[PDB]
C-alpha cells in the first residue's frame, strides 16, 4: 500500500525514496502490480504523458527483480497490456516493442537482462561473437563542484573485482530460476574458493544457456530448459543442491553492481581523452557525462562538432563502438527538461544513484538544436562553423574587442555591455520555413546593438517545440548618439521571428559578433555574420522529443 | 511464387506470407544479381525500379502497390481458383513511353486542357490511381460495343408517343422523303415499321447496303426500332416539318479504332483492407503484426496544428485568428475542435493538439478534416481525407495549401490550392504509427443478419413513419424522426422513398452503427425491384450522403435508365461527381461507361466535363482523369472531331479576346478564314450539324457590355435542304454554366410536360460553356428581344405602350392563319415560362433578356445575369413579382379589359395545368434545384434559399389550395403592370 503511494507520488510530480522502498524482494512484485494497474488505466484513459515514466519504471524493476515467482503471472500481464498499446502513435509504440522484447527474453530467460548489462558494464570475458563492453567517462573540470567532484570519485573507485563480478553474476543468475530452494548463502560460500578461470568458465556456460533458453520460442520449455542447463552445470561444476534444497533459504536482491566509471578532466580540449581512452580500452560502447553549467555548452558543441568531422578516419567509431553523451546541469538542461519531464524530476532536479540511473536507463537521443554561424571578414578571409545558444551582434567597442584579438589573441572586451558607436546595418531575415516556402527580406540602416536569441531559452511560455529564433531590435544607438534619430534611435524591443540571418556592416564602421560572451574563440575582424539552424549534440534523455 | 527474370531465367520464390514482403522487389532483385552476374553488370544500367506482372485472364496485369503482399491477394486468390501453385510473376523494365505514346499523351493534354500527367499538387496517389483504374471499364466498355450502331450512334425513345404527336399522324402514315442523288421520291410508311422495313419498301418500289441519313445532319435512322421512336422523327412531327433523309453509305466503323492501352491492369485497392479478424491485431503474436486494424485504436482523434504561413497579410480583416479543425462526413460534422485565438500576422504558430472526442475506430470511411482559418469571419478552408483511398488512416506532416473563400460544392474538395506561392498554408502533423493502420473491408457479410425484427409495429407508430416518409426532402428530421426511422430501419427498407431520410438517420460518427447499416442494406431486395425514380437517386447523390454504399446504391438505379434519358441529366450527373469524396467513384464510372457507350452522350460528356476542368479549380484534376480516360475511349474519328472542335473554340477565344480589348472584326475573320479555320467543325451545342464555311460578310458584334461575336456559318453538309446559316454567339466574360444548368432543368421541365401530353412551345436554346467566362449561345432564327420591339416605338425615354407587341407580331404574320397560331403559341410559351421561372425563382427579369420569334414562341435569355442577381438579393428589397406577365401579353391574349378574354381562360388553364404537372414531381424538381445551387454557384449558398422552391412548389398542400395560388401570383403580376419594369429601366439607366 505505502509502495502505491510512493509510486503515485513520483508519478504526479519522491524518486530516491521511491527506489529504495524496494529493500524486500516481493516489493518489487508489488510495485509492478501497481505499475501494470497504472499503465491500464493510462492505456483506458488514454493518457500519453504518464506511459514513458511508467514504461521506464517498469523497464527498471523488472530489471532489478530476483526470481518472478512460478506462479506469478506478473510477465504475461504485463505482455498483455503493453501488446494492447501497438495501436498508439510511434513514439509510444517503439518504447512497447521494446518492452515487449524486453519482457518475452525476461519471462523465456529469468535474468538475461541483469546478466547482459552487469556483464556488459564491468567487461568481463564474452564468448559471444563480437563481444561488447561498457565504459563510463565522468568528465569534470576540478571547477566544477565539490559535490559532485566527490561523487565522480566514489564513482570513479575501481571497486568489485572480476572475481566478485562473476560471483554476483553468478548468484543473480541461478537465483532468477532457483529462487527459495538454493541455498545463496552456501552457493556463494562454495563460489568464493573457486579460482577466477573456474569462475569464468562457468560464468560463460550459464551465459550462453540464458541467450539460448532467451529464444526457444515456448515459455514454459525454455524455462524448463534453463532449469535442466543450470542443474546440470551446477552438478558439473561441484555446486551444493540447488533443486529444493532449503526451504528457510529466502531471496536476496542482489543489486547492480557500481559500473567502472573513469574519471577524467579533459581540460575544454575538444574531446581529447576520448581518444586516449579508447587506447587505453585496446590495451563495445562508452557513456560520456558532461558536468557544468552553460558556460561549457559551446566547448561541448565545439568538441562534438570536431568528432563528427574527424571520426570518418578515426579509430573511435571505426572500431566497433557506441557513443552516448549525458549531461548533468550542476540552458541545455533547461532544455532538455522542458522536452522529458523525467529528466526534469530526475537530472536536472545518494547521488550516484540518480547518476548511475540516468547512465544505465536514458536510452532516446535528443538533438539539440544548435545554430551554424559563418563570418566574412574585413580582410577577405572567411571563417565558419560557430556555434552559440544567442548572439549579440553589432557592438563598435566589440569590432574593437576583435581587433584587438587580432589572429591569434583572445576578443578581451566581446562580453558585451559595452557602448557602441552608429555603424551601417544590413539586416536579411528569412521568415516562413514552416511551410517550406523561405521569404528573404531586407532593411538598411543604422544601428548599433541587435539581440539573436533562441526561443528555447524562454520557451516555457511560448508556442510548445518552437524551434525558430527571435531577432530583437531594442537598445539601439542610445548608448552612444541618443540623438541620432536617422538611424535605428533609441527603438522599444521589437521581435521578429526568424530562422536565418545575415547581419552585414561597413569597412568604415566594422562588425562584431559576441558568441554568447565566449572571449576564447579567435576571428580577426569580421564584417558580414550569417547565422542559420539532426544539426548537433544527441544528449541522450530517457523519453525522446515526444510530438 | 516463381519469378521470371528480364534472359529467360526462372527463379523459384517461395511464399513469404504477408508482412512487409514489399522488398519482394528488392528481395527478387538481390537474388537476380547473385544469381546472374549478367544482373550485377545491368545494375550498373538498369533503370530505378521494374514492374512485376501477371495474367489474371490471358490479359497482361500489374501489382500496382509497393506497400505490402496482403493488397496481391488477388493474383493468389486466381492462382488457387485455377489451382496453379506455382505462380509465376514477370520481373519487367521500366521502359519509357514511345514516341507515338508521349504524341497522344500531348494530344490528349491539348484536348483536356490539363495536363493529368503533372504530379506537382498531389500528396497522394489517388489521380494516378484512379487514372490506372479507370481503363478496366474502359476496356469493357470498347470491348462490348456495336460497330456500326456505335458509328451510326442512332438517337432513339422508348418513352410512348405523346397524344398532342399522335394527332398529328393524318392516318396512320407518314411521308418520308427519300433523296438519291438529286432525285426525291416520297415514300408513306406505317409509324410501327423499322427503318429495314421502310428502305425495303423503297427498293421494291423500284446492292442492299444502304442506310437512312437525315439530309443535312449526320443523324442516322438505323437499327431495329419503329420509325415514330427515334428523336429525329419525332422533332419533325412536333416541328410539322417533312422528314427529309438520304440514302447513304454506312460510315465505316473502321474510323472509329482504338488505340492499344499503354498500361498493364491495375486490379483493385481493396486488397490491402481485408476484414476486421484479418486486420485485428487482439490475438496475435506482436511478431506476426504487420498492419493494424482501424476499429482497435479506441483512442481518440488527434490532430497536431503546427502553423499557418501567408507570404501577404490579406488587409480585409485581422487583429484575430484561429483554427477550426471539423471532422465530418457528408456536411455533418462530427466533432468540432477550436484553437486559441493569437494575433493574425504573417506566421502563426500554434504546435497544439487538438483532440476530438470521437474515436479513431469511428472515423468512418469519407470521413473529411476540414480546417478552416477564422478571423476576429471565416477566412480560409482546406480538407484532408482522414481515411486514404486505399483504406489507410493518414499520418505524417501535412502542409496543405488553402483556399479562400470569395454550403457549396467547392467547400468539399479534398484538392489543394494550386497557387503554392501565394495561397495561405496550413501546417499539421497526424500521428505515425510502426504499423499501417487500415480500415477494415466494409462489412463482411450479414449471416448473423443484425437481428432482423419480427414484431410489428404498433398502428400509431405505422402511422407516424408512414408520415414521415411522404414528407417533402427539405423537411428537416427531428431527433424523434431519426429515432423512430433507425429503430425501425428494416420496415423502413420496404418503401423506397424512405431510402433518404433513413441514411440521414443513421449515427455515421459510430463503427457499429456504420456496420448495422451496411447490413441493412446488404439485404436490399425492395429497392432493387422498385420502379427507378429519378428524384430518389439524385437524393442519394446529393451532398449529404458520403457514404459509398449509397452512392453504389444510387448508381445501380442509375444504370436502367436510357441513352435519351441519361441526356437529359447528364449535366446534373456530372456536378453531382463533385460530392464524391473519392476520385474512382461509380459514378465516375457510370459516366465513363455511357459517355463510351453512346456516341453523342459521350459528345456532351467531354464538353460538360471540360467546361468543369477549364472553369473549376477545385475539382480540376478528378474531372480532368475522367476526361481522359473518356477520350481514351471514344474512337480515333471522334478524337479528330474534338480535336477540330478544341481548334476552333481556341482561335474563336483569340480573335473575341482580342476583339474585347479594343471592320476589324470583319478583317480577323477573314485572316481566319484563310488560315487555321477548320474546312468543317461539329457544333457544341449539337453533335448532328456541321458547320462549314463562314459567312464573313454576315457576322457582326452585338452592343452589348461584353460584346459577343455574332457569327453564321455555312452547313458543311452538301445535301441540306435549305441554304439557312448556323448561328452561334460566342461570349467572353459571362460565366455560363448557370446558364446551360437553367436550361437543362427547363428541358427536364418540358420533358415532363410531355409525359403528361402538355406541348408548352418551351424550347431551351444550345448553350455550352468552352472556357473560363467563355461559351457558345446557339441563335434562334427570326427572334428579337422584347426591349428592342418596345424600343422601336416607345421605351428609349422609358414610356411603354401595351400595342406594341401584338402589331409586331401581326405584321410577321403573312396571313390571318398565321397569326393565329402565333398567337397560340404565344399563349402557350408564355405559360410555360411563367410557370418554369415561377417555379425556379428567376422570374423577376426585364426586358432586355426576353426574347420572341416571329411565329410567337417566347424566350428566356442569358440566366446568369438574373441567377446571381436573385442569389444575392432574392428581390426582397425592392418590387418583386413572380414573373414577367406584362401588359403588352396580356393585350396579345386578351382585351386588354383587366376582366378575362378566352385567350387568357385558356393562358390561366394551361399554366394550372403545367404547375401540378411539375407538383407532381416536385421531389425531382426540388433535388434538381438543391444540386444546381450547390454546384453551379460560385459563392456560397445556405437554407432559405434551397427551400425557396418548396414555397414556389406549394409543398404540403392541396391540389385546390394549389391552383389558388398560382391563381393569386397571376393576378399579383397583373396588379404591377408596368411598375416592376420601368423600375428595371430606371436600375439598368
Amino acid at each position: 500500500d505505502r509502495i502505491q503511494h510512493a509510486l503515485e507520488r513520483c508519478l504526479h510530480g519522491c524518486w530516491s525514496l521511491q527506489e529504495l522502498v524496494s529493500r524486500d524482494p516481493g516489493h518489487f512484485l508489488i510495485l509492478l502490480e501497481q505499475i501494470l494497474q497504472k499503465t491500464r488505466e493510462v492505456q483506458e484513459k488514454g493518457t500519453y504523458d504518464l506511459l514513458a515514466p511508467l514504461a521506464l519504471l517498469f523497464y527498471s524493476t523488472v530489471l532489478c527483480t530476483p526470481h518472478f515467482p512460478p506462479d506469478s503471472d506478473l510477465l504475461l500481464k504485463a505482455a498483455r497490456t503493453y501488446h494492447r498499446f501497438l495501436t498508439w502513435p510511434v513514439p509510444y509504440c517503439s518504447i512497447c516493442q521494446e518492452l515487449l522484447t524486453f519482457i518475452d527474453a525476461e519471462l523465456k530467460a529469468p535474468g538475461i537482462s541483469y546478466q547482459r548489462l552487469v556483464r556488459a558494464e564491468q567487461g568481463l570475458s564474452t564468448r559471444s561473437h563480437r563481444s561488447s563492453t561498457v565504459t563510463v567517462l565522468l568528465l569534470n573540470p576540478v571547477e566544477v563542484q565539490a559535490e559532485f567532484l566527490d561523487v565522480a570519485d566514489k564513482l570513479s573507485t575501481p571497486g568489485p573485482s572480476p572475481h566478485s563480478a562473476y560471483i554476483t553474476l553468478l548468484l543473480h543468475a541461478f537465483q532468477a530460476t532457483f529462487g527459495a530452494h538454493c541455498d545463496l548463502s552456501g552457493l556463494h560460500r562454495r563460489l568464493q574458493s573457486k579460482t577466477l578461470a573456474e569462475l569464468e568458465a562457468i560464468f560463460t556456460e550459464t551465459a550462453e544457456a540464458q541467450e539460448l533458453a532467451s529464444g526457444i520460442g515456448d515459455a514454459a520449455e525454455a524455462r524448463q530448459w534453463l532449469r535442466t542447463k543450470l542443474q546440470a552445470v551446477g552438478e558439473k561444476a561441484g555446486f551444493p543442491g540447488v533443486l529444493d534444497t532449503a526451504k528457510p533459504g529466502k531471496l536476496r536482491t542482489i543489486p547492480i553492481p557500481v559500473a567502472r566509471c573513469y574519471t577524467y578532466s579533459w581540460n575544454q580540449d575538444s574531446f581529447d581523452i576520448l581518444q586516449e581512452i579508447l587506447l587505453k580500452e585496446q590495451e563495445s560502447t562508452l557513456r560520456v557525462v558532461v558536468f557544468g553549467s552553460d558556460r561549457i555548452s559551446g566547448k561541448v558543441a565545439r568538441a562534438y562538432s570536431n568528432l563528427r568531422r574527424l571520426e570518418n578516419n578515426r579509430p573511435l567509431l571505426t572500431r566497433f563502438f557506441k557513443l552516448q553523451f549525458f549531461y548533468v546541469p550542476v540552458d541545455i538542461s533547461h532544455y532538455l527538461g522542458m522536452l522529458d519531464p523525467w529528466y526534469e524530476r530526475n537530472v536536472l532536479g545518494i547521488l550516484a544513484d540518480m547518476l548511475l540511473y540516468y547512465c544505465r536507463f536514458a536510452a532516446r537521443p535528443v538533438l539539440l538544436q544548435v545554430y551554424q554561424t559563418e563570418l566574412t571578414f574585413i580582410t577577405g578571409e572567411k571563417t565558419t562553423e560557430i556555434f552559440i545558444h544567442s548572439l549579440e551582434l553589432g557592438h563598435s567597442a566589440a569590432t574593437r574587442a576583435i581587433k584587438a584579438s587580432g589572429p591569434g589573441s583572445k576578443r578581451l572586451g566581446i562580453d558585451g555591455d559595452r557602448e557602441a558607436v552608429p555603424l551601417t546595418l544590413q539586416i536579411i531575415y528569412s521568415k516562413g520555413a514552416i511551410s517550406g516556402r523561405s521569404r528573404w527580406s531586407n532593411m538598411e540602416k543604422l544601428c548599433t546593438s541587435v539581440n539573436l536569441s533562441k526561443a528555447c531559452r524562454q520557451q516555457e511560455e511560448l508556442d510548445s517545440s518552437t524551434e525558430a529564433l527571435t531577432l530583437n531590435l531594442t537598445e539601439v544607438v542610445k548608448r552612444q548618439t541618443p540623438k541620432s534619430k536617422k538611424g535605428f534611435n533609441q527603438i522599444s524591443t521589437s521581435q521578429i521571428k526568424v530562422d536565418k540571418v545575415q547581419i552585414i556592416g561597413s569597412n568604415s564602421c566594422p562588425f562584431a559578433v559576441c558568441l554568447d560572451q565566449d572571449e576564447r574563440k579567435i576571428l580577426q575582424s569580421v564584417i558580414r555574420c550569417e547565422v542559420s539552424p539532426l544539426l548537433c549534440l544527441p544528449i541522450m534523455t530517457f523519453s525522446g522529443a515526444l510530438p | 511464387i516463381e519469378f521470371v527474370l528480364p534472359s529467360p531465367e526462372t527463379a523459384l520464390l517461395h511464399v513469404a506470407g504477408h508482412g512487409n514482403v514489399e522488398q519482394m522487389k528488392a528481395q527478387v532483385w538481390l537474388r537476380a544479381l547473385e544469381t546472374s552476374v549478367a544482373a550485377d553488370f545491368y545494375h550498373r544500367l538498369g533503370p530505378h525500379h521494374f514492374l512485376l506482372l501477371y495474367q489474371k485472364k490471358g490479359q497482361w496485369y500489374e501489382i500496382y502497390d509497393k506497400y505490402q503482399v496482403v493488397q496481391t491477394l488477388d493474383c493468389l486468390r486466381y492462382w488457387k481458383a485455377t489451382h496453379r501453385s506455382p505462380g509465376q510473376i514477370h520481373l519487367v523494365q521500366r521502359h519509357p513511353p514511345s514516341e507515338e505514346s508521349q504524341a497522344f499523351q500531348r494530344q490528349l493534354t491539348a484536348l483536356i486542357g490539363y495536363d493529368v500527367t503533372d504530379v506537382s499538387n498531389v500528396h497522394d496517389d489517388e489521380l494516378e490511381f484512379t487514372r490506372r483504374g479507370l481503363v478496366t471499364p474502359r476496356m469493357a466498355e470498347v470491348a462490348s460495343r456495336d460497330p456500326k450502331l456505335y458509328a451510326m450512334h442512332p438517337w432513339v425513345t422508348s418513352k410512348p408517343l405523346p397524344e398532342y404527336l399522335w394527332k398529328k399522324i393524318a392516318n396512320n402514315c407518314i411521308f418520308i422523303v427519300i433523296h438519291r442523288s438529286t432525285t426525291s421520291q416520297t415514300i408513306k410508311v406505317s409509324p410501327d415499321d423499322t427503318p429495314g422495313a421502310i428502305l425495303q419498301s423503297f427498293f421494291t418500289k423500284m446492292e442492299q447496303d444502304f442506310v437512312l441519313r437525315v439530309c443535312g445532319r449526320d443523324e442516322y435512322l438505323v437499327g431495329e426500332t419503329p420509325i415514330k421512336n427515334f428523336q429525329w422523327v419525332r422533332h419533325c412531327l412536333k416541328n410539322g416539318e417533312e422528314i427529309h433523309v438520304v440514302l447513304d453509305t454506312p460510315p465505316d466503323p473502321a474510323l472509329d479504332e482504338v488505340r492499344k492501352e499503354e498500361w498493364p491492369l491495375v486490379d483493385d485497392c481493396t486488397g490491402v483492407t481485408g476484414y476486421h479478424e484479418q486486420l485485428t491485431i487482439h490475438g496475435k503474436d506482436h511478431e506476426s503484426v504487420f498492419t493494424v486494424s482501424l476499429w482497435d485504436c479506441d483512442r481518440k482523434f488527434r490532430v497536431k496544428i503546427r502553423g499557418i504561413d501567408i507570404p501577404v497579410l490579406p488587409r480585409n480583416t485581422d487583429l484575430t485568428v484561429f483554427v477550426e479543425a471539423n471532422i465530418q462526413h457528408g456536411q455533418q460534422v462530427l466533432c468540432q475542435r477550436r484553437t486559441s485565438p493569437k494575433p493574425f500576422t504573417e506566421e502563426v504558430l500554434w504546435n497544439v493538439w487538438l483532440e476530438f472526442s470521437i474515436k479513431i475506430k469511428d472515423l468512418p470511411k469519407g470521413a473529411l478534416l476540414n480546417l478552416q482559418i477564422y478571423c476576429g469571419q471565416l477566412l480560409y478552408y482546406v480538407n484532408l481525407l482522414l481515411i486514404d483511398h486505399r483504406f489507410l488512416l493518414r499520418r505524417g506532416e501535412y502542409v496543405l495549401h488553402m483556399w479562400q473563400i470569395s454550403f457549396n460544392a467547392d467547400k468539399l474538395t479534398s484538392a489543394t490550392n494550386p497557387d503554392k506561392e501565394n495561397s495561405m498554408s496550413i501546417s499539421i502533423l497526424l500521428d505515425n504509427y510502426c504499423h499501417p493502420i487500415a480500415l477494415p473491408k466494409h462489412q463482411p457479410t450479414p449471416d448473423p443478419e443484425g437481428d432482423r425484427v419480427r414484431a410489428e409495429m404498433p398502428n400509431q407508430l405505422r402511422k407516424q413513419l408512414e408520415a414521415i416518409i411522404a414528407t417533402d426532402p427539405l423537411n428537416p428530421l427531428t431527433a424523434e424522426d431519426k429515432e423512430l426511422l433507425w429503430h425501425f430501419r428494416y420496415e423502413s427498407l420496404k418503401h423506397p422513398k424512405a431510402y433518404p431520410k433513413l441514411f440521414s438517420s443513421v449515427k455515421w460518427g459510430q463503427q457499429e452503427i456504420v456496420a448495422k447499416t451496411y447490413q441493412l442494406l446488404a439485404r436490399r431486395e425492395v429497392w432493387d425491384q422498385s420502379a427507378l425514380d429519378v428524384g430518389l437517386t439524385m437524393q442519394l447523390l446529393d451532398c449529404n450522403f458520403s457514404d459509398e454504399n449509397v452512392r453504389a446504391i444510387a448508381v445501380q438505379k442509375l444504370e436502367s435508365l436510357e441513352d435519351d434519358d441519361v441526356l437529359h441529366y447528364l449535366l446534373q450527373l456530372v456536378q453531382a461527381v463533385k460530392f464524391e469524396p473519392y476520385h474512382d467513384s461509380a459514378l465516375a464510372r457510370f459516366l465513363l461507361k455511357r459517355g463510351l457507350r453512346n456516341k453523342r452522350i459521350g459528345h456532351f460528356l467531354f464538353w460538360f466535363l471540360r467546361s468543369e476542368i477549364a472553369q473549376s479549380r477545385h475539382y480540376q484534376q478528378r474531372f480532368a482523369v475522367i476526361l481522359e480516360a473518356y477520350l481514351r475511349g471514344c474512337g480515333t474519328a471522334m478524337l479528330h472531331d474534338f480535336t477540330q472542335q478544341v481548334q476552333v473554340i481556341e482561335m474563336l477565344q483569340k480573335v473575341t479576346l482580342d476583339i474585347k480589348s479594343l471592320s476589324q472584326l470583319k478583317q480577323k475573320l477573314e485572316n481566319l478564314q484563310n488560315s487555321q479555320l477548320p474546312e468543317s467543325f461539329r457544333v457544341p451545342y449539337d453533335p448532328g450539324l456541321k458547320a462549314g464555311a463562314l459567312a464573313i460578310e454576315k457576322c457582326k458584334v452585338m452592343a452589348s457590355k461584353k460584346k459577343p461575336l455574332w457569327l453564321e456559318f455555312k452547313c458543311a453538309d452538301p445535301t441540306a435542304l435549305s441554304n439557312e446559316t448556323i448561328g452561334i454567339i460566342f461570349k467572353h466574360g459571362d460565366d455560363l454554366r448557370q446558364d446551360m444548368l437553367i436550361l437543362q432543368i427547363l428541358r427536364i421541365m418540358e420533358s415532363i410536360w410531355e409525359t403528361e401530353s402538355l406541348d408548352l412551345c418551351l424550347l431551351p436554346y444550345g448553350c455550352i460553356s468552352t472556357g473560363d467566362k467563355i461559351g457558345m449561345i446557339e441563335i434562334v432564327k427570326d427572334a428579337t428581344t422584347i426591349a428592342k420591339i418596345q424600343q422601336s416605338t416607345v421605351g428609349n425615354t422609358g414610356a411603354f405602350k401595351d400595342e406594341v407587341l401584338n402589331h409586331w407580331l401581326k405584321e410577321k404574320s403573312p396571313t390571318e392563319e398565321k397569326f393565329q397560331a402565333a398567337v397560340e403559341r404565344f399563349v402557350y410559351s408564355c405559360a410555360g415560362y411563367c410557370v418554369a421561372t415561377f417555379v425556379l425563382g428567376i422570374g423577376d427579369r426585364h426586358n432586355d433578356n426576353i426574347m420572341i420569334t416571329e411565329t410567337g414562341n417566347l424566350f428566356h435569355i442569358d440566366f446568369g445575369h438574373i441567377l446571381g442577381n436573385y442569389k444575392s438579393f432574392l428581390g426582397i428589397n425592392k418590387e418583386r413579382v413572380p414573373f414577367v406577365l406584362t401588359p403588352d401579353f396580356l393585350f396579345v391574349m386578351g382585351t386588354s379589359g383587366k376582366k378575362t378574354s378566352p385567350h387568357f381562360q385558356k393562358f390561366q388553364d394551361i399554366c394550372v395545368k403545367a404547375y401540378l404537372a411539375l407538383r407532381h414531381h416536385t421531389n425531382l424538381l426540388i433535388i434538381l434545384f438543391s444540386m444546381m445551387l450547390m454546384t453551379g454557384m460560385p459563392q456560397l449558398t445556405s437554407k432559405e434559399d434551397i427551400e425557396y422552391i418548396r414555397d414556389a412548389l406549394t409543398v404540403g398542400k392541396n391540389e385546390e389550395d394549389a391552383k389558388k395560388y398560382f391563381l393569386d401570383q397571376i393576378e399579383v403580376c397583373r396588379d404591377k403592370g408596368w411598375t416592376v419594369q420601368f423600375n428595371w429601366f430606371l436600375h439598368l439607366v
